[PDB]
């Protein structure tokens, strides 16, 4: 019997800052125990200061990103070159996903950018289109390895102020872009050590008011 | 089934056994598996008899209509029409057909169309359940540009062995010779080919 | 849903239907009315698969109300029951059939006779002095076979119905949270608010 | 939904300083029966692209006819069909990738794995993969089926990352490909000795080599191997 | 249906400078239903500590079995069993049920009384030994624990620093697992003093 | 898992990677897959890790008793025969896939073993999920009359192919060289090409960060005197 | 297994091993039973050759078989424990299957049956 | 998941947890399970997250079209029936929903309809849906009165979700409260269950089984 | 069978167990006592597969009674619960396992403390202030989590138990025909004959 | 597998390919499928390698013990021991074995034991997946009382064809000659037999 679905591995991570947002993902593509590519880009600049990644089954992932990029193009045509806001992009992606409710895109989608107040924004989707704005989100193979670490180091969960013994929480002070990138790199370095599908390289796309910048870092290739 | 087609100096010859089967019961011991789709384009059938008869009837219709409009079709063209039916309806068909024909420009040609609906042009072809047992014999004994008598002997000996080992094959050996001279039918009975 | 009963006496038809609605683990409601008035002198109770029951009942109700307005005339209970049977007989060979069983209690104003019709989801119709769907008949029919008389009063019918519900509450494993009882006679449809 | 009947095995490929190389054997298997021994599975499109196909042969012959039709169609009302508006490797791949994903989405796939190798207008090397599921990816080396497990490890020792491509000559690359084909013949039960190889270079163009054979094989050591454990004679 | 995730729970162990730490959650459940918040999963036989995750009936059975065996060991050997030796006994005992196994994930922790060397080890349900220098994890949130330990851990941590590291590893891992939590315990183990600390955590 | 075995001039070498996995998760990053059956008979195992280790130690134990009984140094063919008959009996349910190598008074030997009982003889062998990557290297660079240095080089290169290309394999290369008339040399972590880079940040917490309900001293000492 | 016939007939029709077992009973401390109109009393002798005995913990001579039946004995003390254990097990088995405690006659018939069995079974005294 | 809604003197209280799980893995602790259909109508999320999100914001569009066409606020009866009729069309295809459509109009007063993906549409006073529904029902049934104050009703809803969050493994994170009046719904904050549990334990004297 | 509850208060343990026995379609009995006295100060309630429940309970009863006679001593509740757990842990890997869940309520005369142990058919033991088996806990634990105090009287425990049974009778689909309630304290075991 | 044994004037010769397979991966390309159970009684193995190695080891043990008590066993006796193991354990085995041996009284003998565990004494025998393709060739080309050189050619040519068509077969052609003169091993490499 023919199975229309597959699993290309991969792990992605989106974090929203005060006036910025990052969307990172490893560059390794796999089937079963083989490596297809050590550098196959997974996070994409979609225009209008929006970055996107659809992790899971790569055929469905590429199809969805392609259809959204197309949706941005036609939004400009139909609405006098109006900038597609991150919240509007998110709702549009829900309809792309739910359109195949009974034969779904087998992917976990994340987009990142800035909201209309200039503050950092990340949105997260399930395969059939349910979505949520979030501060912090990992997706894919090693998501379960990364999220608990972020709860602890970004949101300071289970951390209290010394001397008070549980009475006063550690205050949620804002993180710089340099500080976030440090946490992203450490997240993927740790995931690479313990998950076989994670490795080769890490590509980070940073979004500010100035635009979209890229950073690349080597990961272990075993 | 044991079926084969072999090109030779003067053209091509098709060969077949005469056994049709439903389980272990021989539903017909004198079957004619060599089928005419055009004057000098014939085919050998294997698989479901319903499927291969339906296909051959449709091809004969297609080539009859081709001939009325564009003149005599090539053997390649006949093979293509067979392929189109076998490929596009692969899910619902169980048919393995060998197409053989004689042009004056191209002389003798053989095309084999296995289950998937692919086409393969070959100097000779073998098919059917009985063909498995004569891959070795045929590869060792086939030569290009044989005479008519040599080719009749090659097919007679080959199908003799296929019949000997395959329970699904048997009865008489039918043959159809395709040359410039015309169309000749041959038949060989058990008492002849069993003693080879 | 679960238990639906019917009894035809001298001058009326009485329908009793359970109040419970259960979503697997929990009882979500204990006051559900499993009936629809099709016309002033015709009542239909129902039981079967969730959703389909109410969808079918309201669909039938809408159609009979449409007929009533078009002709300025109330269809006989026999005519309504035939319409309902055909809809279910059509439904059983559909892509997704209505999984709904009904009882139709009506008072025929022309013949001055009460009438009770039992129809299952296949479109199997029978006219009866008393009827039920599901397992309800297994517990109640031996009592009805014994006590039933064609010349019973409405009060005697309600008493025989109480005996049937008591037997159900004793021997049935499920808690159906009591029954809503409705009477159909020459004056129309009314609910017995203490049962 | 179907099952593959007549099939073709590994297709292997890699990039080098001035272009790309691709190779595949000439066998059409019918299960374990090595039925057809003269099947060409590398199909050139123009003078800048070679498409290598594995999997179902009936579907391969269909894809071959689609590519033939693509060349015919591109030439229609196109004065620059042999110049600026010729078919690029990237155009041919994207078309195939579209078809493959559409066919899997109707639950009626073309049962193949495909590698498109070529050189673009600006001299850039093109090498990308697509299969029956519509999955696509690129890498300095690419291989299908058994090749993925045995050829890639060998080819990756020559070009391990992007920066190794300019340092790799056509002689070194072809040598690596030919060796990989020998290894596959040793170890893949559905492979043959006869194969085809194609080189697409930005300077010297398309070189298509037919009727190549696996040579320099080591078998002599077999004579000393006796029994399965304790047997001495 | 899967025996190793009916009851839920986690265990983690770490090494430091002249010390070891082992910690576990306190939950026992029947799938979605939380049944007990006092189900401790760490036991000790002399100075050797054993944590066990998995099917709770087997957790209890194995504790009783190893108490049985280490008591007979001590009577015959006239000394307490060491971590290295006990590790082999756990492996042997699990493999004897190769084709009808206890559905568990044991973890050993302790300091060798003669060499002073810190020791930890882990096992699969059928006996295979994992002897890591750094840390060992087990249970329904083992993925989460691997992620925490890999980033938080550094070698040669002092006892009071190691406490903070292992506690934060457990707590944040458990909060990302539905079947783990409802309290937690941490053992800090030195050559001749062991401190036990119950942690305050969310009760959902 | 990637494991190889290579014959050379005066002996045999075996090698293995050091990654053990549970599904997609790496359980141990520096696992020891080279097992000792006897001083000069070593084997490497793939498949169910408890089985490869249990079957090695059972046969190793019986081999030691046999060596004491017969007053002879153990033979590789004995280890092979005992392993295959044990595994055949269990019809593959004991999932042990082994490469068995060693030197004895008869000479140097190299065998492999499938879980269902089948054995084979060779000059070069590979097993595990990374066996195809390893065998590709072996088929490309193996020749007759290899030196000790050449065989170690070839074996570790074959494991590296598994490390880099097979997701089931990773971390380090372990080697064991068994030469005729010499002690077997076990080279643990012969290659270390996968050290983790320094992290960007220290995650040491301030003391008092964790909320505590109760503290108590645990009595690990026995019942005291007086 | 050890199958030797230890209890056998002699020319005069006596089974000596059974008769010598009675001599062991003759050696044991005296036991007495008396039944009144509404009670039964069991009296037992304790030989005072053993002082410095701890009477709290020393096995008592009368043993409860169930809450309503008791058993006392004369003879080998170790042998009596085996009969007492068997009787206690049978008493609970009777309650489990018949749903009624044993009658005194039934319990007696069982113990007597065990004693008889050990007079014509191989390998036992 | 645990979601509830109940009718009382001062309108409707809607209370939900915040947890989403994929097997044993906790995907999110910050899920919005109350869908703000419009400023006057609320819907709860249980079963399929997408099915509930998608079709209830769609419902908001249908309600907006109704009031544009009819120049009048849509009834809770009509709004709930648009959703139930829609999902009934898809019956068999595999939609998963269990929701409470909550509203307060002039003609109806406070009204709650339970709507299900197999077509069920029930009007009622108290509904509770999810893996932790049975725990929340216990607290509700024993403390519910029609004449509850807004302050006490808000607490009862908060307390009932806490009960479920504690016992049900697949419920937790935080509690979202809403109070539905005739003039629209009013949001009453996000309450972390971790902090809420200890606060309620001390102030109420409950959960003596848990050490704090 | 169906619902079994337990609560440990200041000075006693209270066990409540349903009275219904259902053979598929019909309720064959409405006065069944799902409990066995193991010793004068230890009571065990049970629920699970038909036949196995009583067979297991009586088997345990026989064994504890045998111990009591042999040693002239009552085993502690902790000791009895450990014996029971081992029997079930042994049973789960048998040819045909006992499909039985139990609650053990006992008063320890040495420590002067009531004790409640919950053990499922796998041999999973926990000591609790209050416990249940099956779906009973899903309905009752939120009420017990709120109202329970360790210093409750027996009368307060019975009142909290009544609130639990009322919630069960409201939200459970099955009619379990009420409960038999038994108290275990320093004076032994007694049945509350009006509940 | 492609295996065969052929009796000739001076005795018997066994032949085999060297390919061992787990799926499409060649797990061993230089396998020795010709197995010694006694000095001049050998066998060819096909089926599960585990099963056929276990059986052959047990037979070698049985014949070693037979020899110590009763002297050299006949080829018929060796075949009977193989049969007893294959028949009585038919449910749990997948083994197709050809037994070949040389006596001085009986000269060259061949016995084939297929899946069921039946025994068939034949002038020559073929087995393994590759044998299907050479039933025709072998039946046409086998003669009784051939010379050593003729028999080597017959086996070389036969297995050449089997290897050519069967993907499961390949590598080198191994042969073992059993005569009064002794035991001779032969090996033929691809470059030799592929050009035949
Ligand atoms: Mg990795
Ligand atoms: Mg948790
Ligand atoms: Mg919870
Ligand atoms: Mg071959």
């Amino acid at each position: 019997q023919f199975n229309p679905y597959g699993d290309n591995g991969g792990t992605i991570l989106g974090i929203a800052g005060e006036d910025f947002a990052v969307l990172a993902g490893d560059t390794r593509n796999i089937t079963d125990y083989s490596i297809n590519s050590r550098y196959e880009p997974k996070v994409f600049d979609c225009g209008d200061n929006i970055v996107m990644s659809a992790n899971g089954f790569a055929a469905d992932g590429d199809a969805l990103v392609k259809r959204f990029k197309n949706s941005v193009k036609w939004y400009h045509f139909d609405h006098n070159d109006k900038k597609l806001s991150i919240n509007s992009a998110a709702r549009n992606i829900q309809h792309l996903l739910y359109g195949k409710r009974f034969f779904p895109y087998y992917v976990h989608t994340i987009i990142a950018g800035l909201d209309e107040d200039g503050k950092g924004a990340v949105y997260s989707f399930d395969p059939v289109g349910s979505y949520e704005r979030e501060q912090c989100r990992a997706g894919g193979a090693a998501a379960s390895l990364i999220m608990p670490f972020l709860d602890n180091q970004v949101n300071f969960k289970n951390q209290y102020e010394p001397g008070t013994n549980g009475k006063v929480k550690k205050p949620l002070k804002y993180l710089s872009v340099e500080e976030v990138i440090k946490l992203v790199r450490d997240s993927f370095t740790s995931a690479t050590e313990r998950h076989i599908q994670v490795g080769d390289g890490l590509e980070i796309l940073i979004v500010t008011k100035d635009g979209v910048r890229k950073e690349f870092y080597e990961l272990k290739r075993d | 089934t044991s079926i084969m087609a072999v090109t030779f100096k003067d053209g091509v010859i098709l060969g077949a056994d005469s056994r049709t089967t439903t389980g272990a019961y021989i539903a017909n011991r004198v079957t004619d598996k060599l089928t005419r789709v055009h004057d000098k384009i014939w085919c050998c059938r294997s698989g479901s008899a319903a499927d291969t008869q339906a296909i051959a009837d449709i091809v004969q219709y297609h080539l009859e209509l081709y001939t009325s409009q564009y003149g005599t079709p090539s053997t390649e063209t006949a093979a293509s029409v067979f392929k189109e039916l076998c490929y596009e309806n692969k899910d619902n068909l169980t048919a393995g057909i060998i197409v053989a024909g004689y042009d004056d420009k191209n002389k003798g040609e053989v095309y084999t169309i296995p289950l998937g609906g692919s086409v393969h042009k070959l100097p000779y072809a073998i098919a059917g359940s009985g063909s498995t047992f004569i891959y070795g014999y045929c590869d060792k004994n086939f030569r290009e540009n044989m005479s008519k008598e040599e080719t009749v002997d090659f097919i007679k000996h080959s199908l003799s062995q296929a019949i000997k080992w395959d329970g699904s094959s048997g009865g008489v050996i039918r043959m159809v010779v395709l040359t410039a001279a015309g169309v000749e039918r041959l038949i060989f009975y058990p008492d002849e080919y069993e003693q080879l | 849903m679960d238990i639906i009963l019917g009894i035809r006496v001298q001058d009326s038809v009485i329908l009793a239907s359970s109040k419970a609605v259960t979503r697997g683990i929990s009882v979500l409601k204990d006051s559900d009315d499993k009936t629809r008035q099709l016309s002033p002198h015709t009542l239909m109770s129902f039981a079967g698969e969730a959703g389909d029951t109410v969808q079918f009942a309201e669909y039938i109700q809408a159609n009979i109300q449409l007929y009533s307005i078009r002709e300025d005339y109330e269809l006989s209970p026999q005519a309504v029951s035939s319409f309902v049977r055909q809809e279910l007989a059509k439904s059983i060979r559909s892509r997704r059939p209505y999984q709904v069983n009904v009882l139709i209690g009506g008072y025929d104003k022309k013949k001055n006779k009460p009438e009770l019709y039992q129809i299952d989801y296949l479109g199997t119709k029978v006219e009866l002095p008393y009827g039920a769907h599901g397992y309800s008949g297994f517990y109640t029919f031996s009592l009805l076979d014994h006590h039933y008389r064609p010349d019973m009063t409405t009060e005697e019918g309600l008493d025989l119905l109480k005996l049937c519900v008591q037997e159900l509450e004793k021997r049935m494993p499920m808690d159906f949270k009591g029954v809503i009882v409705k009477i159909v006679d020459k004056d129309g449809i009314r609910q017995v608010d203490d049962f | 939904t179907q099952q593959p009947i007549v099939t073709g095995t590994s297709v292997i490929s890699m990039k080098y300083d001035n272009g790309v190389i691709i190779a595949a054997d000439n066998l059409g298997s019918y299960g374990s029966l090595l039925r057809f021994n003269g099947v060409e599975r590398l199909i050139p499109v123009g003078d800048n692209t070679v498409v290598g196909i594995s999997g179902d042969i009936s579907d391969m012959q269909h894809i071959e006819r689609l590519l033939k039709d693509l060349v015919t169609e591109n030439a229609y009302d196109n004065p620059l069909a042999d110049a600026e508006e010729a078919l690029e490797p990237s155009y041919i791949f994207e078309y195939l990738a579209t078809v493959m994903y559409q066919r899997r989405s109707k639950m009626n796939p073309l049962w193949n794995a495909i590698i498109v190798a070529g050189v673009q207008s600006n001299g850039d090397q093109f090498l990308r993969y697509v299969n029956l599921l519509g999955v696509t990816y690129s890498s300095p080396t690419l291989a299908t089926g058994f090749g993925a497990h045995m050829a890639n490890p060998l080819l990756r020792k020559v070009v391990d990352r992007e920066s190794d491509i300019p340092k790799t000559t056509v002689q070194v690359a072809e040598e690596a490909i030919v060796n990989a084909m020998r290894v596959l013949y040793y170890r893949d039960a559905r492979s043959s000795r006869n194969f085809s190889l194609a080189i697409i270079d930005k300077n010297t163009g398309l070189t298509f080599k037919k009727n190549l054979q696996v040579e320099n094989m080591k078998w002599d050591f077999a004579k000393d191997i006796k029994g399965y454990g304790t047997q001495k004679i | 249906s899967d025996p190793s995730s009916i009851n839920g729970g986690i265990v983690v162990a770490m090494t430091g400078k002249d010390c070891v730490a082992i910690a576990c959650d306190l939950r026992l459940g029947s799938q979605s239903l939380g049944v007990s918040n006092k189900f401790e999963k760490i036991f000790h036989y002399g100075h050797v500590f054993l944590g066990i995750t998995g099917l709770a009936t087997d957790v209890t059975t194995l504790n009783e079995m190893f108490r049985y065996k280490t008591n007979l060991y001590k009577l015959k050997e006239e000394r307490a069993i060491e971590p290295e030796t006990f590790t082999q006994l756990v492996s042997s005992s699990l493999y004897e049920r190769r084709f009808g196994p206890y559905f568990v994930g044991p973890v050993v922790a302790g300091i060798n009384s003669k060499s002073g060397k810190p020791f930890i080890a882990g096992f699969d349900l059928i006996g295979c030994i994992d002897e890591a220098k750094d840390f060992i994890v087990s249970g329904t949130a083992s993925d989460q624990l691997f992620g925490m330990c890999e980033s938080l851990y550094e070698p040669n941590l002092e006892p009071e620093d190691l406490f903070e590291t292992i506690s934060q590893a457990l707590l944040n891992a458990a909060d990302r697992d539905a079947l783990s939590g409802w309290g937690a315990v941490v053992y800090i183990i030195k050559k001749d003093e062991v401190v036990k600390r119950y942690l305050k955590m969310r009760q959902d | 898992t990637t494991i190889v075995g290579v014959k050379f001039n005066n002996g045999v070498v075996i090698a293995a990677d050091t990654r053990s996995t549970q599904g997609p998760i790496v359980a141990d990053k520096n696992c020891a897959k080279l097992h000792r059956i006897s001083p000069k008979i070593w084997c490497a195992g793939a498949g169910t890790a408890a089985d490869t280790e249990a079957v090695t130690q059972l046969i190793g134990s019986n081999i030691e008793l046999h060596s004491l009984y017969t007053s002879r140094e153990p033979r590789v063919v004995s280890a092979l025969q005992m392993l295959k008959q044990h595994l055949f009996k269990y019809q593959g349910h004991i999932g042990a896939y082994l490469i068995v190598a060693g030197v004895d008074p008869t000479g140097s030997h190299l065998f492999s073993i499938h879980a269902e009982g089948s054995t084979d003889v060779g000059y070069y062998l590979s097993l595990g999920s990374g066996s195809l990557a390893a065998m590709a290297v072996l088929e490309s660079h193996w020749k007759q009359d290899l030196t000790k240095e050449e065989a170690i080089k070839l074996a570790s290169d074959a494991i590296q192919a598994g490390i880099w290309n097979d997701l089931g394999s990773g971390s380090n290369v372990d080697v064991c060289v068994m030469e005729i008339g010499k002690d077997a040399e076990y080279l643990r972590n012969y290659l270390t090409p996968n050290v983790r880079e320094e992290k960007q940040k220290s995650y040491k917490f301030p003391r008092g960060t964790t909320a505590v309900l109760k503290e108590s001293i645990v009595n690990i000492c026995d019942i005291q005197e007086e | 297994g050890y199958d030797r016939a230890l209890s056998i007939f002699s020319p005069d029709g006596h089974i000596f091993q059974v008769e010598y077992a009675l001599e062991a009973v003759k050696r044991g401390t005296c036991a007495v039973g008396v039944k009144g109109k509404n009670c039964v009393v069991l009296g037992c002798e304790r030989r005072s050759t053993l002082k410095l005995q701890d009477t709290r913990i020393t096995p008592s001579k009368v043993s409860k078989i169930d809450s309503h039946v008791v058993l006392s004995f004369s003879g080998l003390n170790a042998d009596s424990r085996i009969l007492i254990e068997k009787a206690r097990v049978e008493a609970q088995s009777h309650r489990l299957t018949l749903e009624d405690p044993v009658t005194v006659e039934y319990l007696t018939r069982y113990v007597a049956g065990v004693q008889q069995r050990y007079t014509q079974s191989g390998g036992v005294r | 998941t645990t979601t509830l809604a109940f009718r009382f003197q001062g309108g409707i209280i809607v209370a939900v947890d915040s947890r989403a799980t994929a097997g044993n893995w906790v995907a999110s602790q910050t899920v919005k399970k109350v869908i703000e259909i419009n400023p006057f109508l609320l819907g709860t999320m249980a079963g399929g997250a997408a099915d509930c999100q998608f079709w209830e914001t769609w419902l908001g569009s249908q309600c907006r079209l109704h009031e544009l066409r009819e120049k009048e606020r849509i009834s809770v009866a009509a709004a709930s029936k648009i959703l139930s009729n829609l999902v009934y069309q898809y019956k068999g295809a595999g939609l998963s929903m269990g929701t409470m459509i909550c509203g307060y109009t002039r003609k109806e007063g406070p009204t709650i309809y339970y709507v299900d993906s197999d077509g069920t549409r029930l009007k009622g006073d108290i509904f509770c849906v999810g893996s932790g529904q049975t725990f929340a029902y216990g607290v509700l049934d024993s403390n519910y009165k029609w004449d509850l104050s807004v302050e006490d009703a808000l607490y009862l809803g908060k307390r009932s979700i806490l009960a479920a969050a504690h016992r049900d493994a697949y419920s937790g994170g935080s509690v979202n409260l809403y109070h539905v009046t005739e003039d629209g719904w009013i949001y009453h904050g996000n309450h972390d269950v971790g902090e809420l549990f200890w606060k309620v334990k001390e102030e109420e004297g409950s959960f003596n089984n848990v050490i704090g």
